[PDB]
């Protein structure tokens, strides 16, 4: 029932593909709410142009 | 427990509240009120021969 999130931000110079090495994802937060999950969608910005 | 408490620059993450030895014991804590690290030390014991 706890909906733990861990992130790490790092700088890639890579262009294209995921980067081959190691990085530990330190906690960000955890949160009580106590719900079933089964599926999951993202979601992307919009820029509006002329 | 018991023991000595001495501060201590163990570089403690935000998120993580007691430092376990590899004997997995918590040499280290950090203080509830003020977010400090103090490093636990048993109080000192030997054998005495005579
Ligand atoms: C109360 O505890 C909080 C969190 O540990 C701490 O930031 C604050 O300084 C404490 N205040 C008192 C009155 O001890």
């Amino acid at each position: 029932g706890y909906f733990k999130i861990y992130s790490k931000h790092t700088p890639i110079n890579l262009v294209r593909g995921l980067p081959q090495g190691f990085s530990a994802l330190e906690p960000l937060v955890d949160l009580p709410i106590g719900i079933n999950i089964t599926r999951f969608q993202t979601l992307h910005i919009s820029y509006l142009t002329p | 427990g018991t023991g000595v408490l001495t501060e201590s620059n163990k570089k403690f993450l935000p998120f993580q509240q007691f430092g376990r030895d590899i004997a997995d014991t918590t040499d280290a804590v950090r203080d509830p009120q003020t977010l400090e690290i103090l490093d636990i030390t048993p109080c000192s014991f030997g054998g005495v021969s005579v």
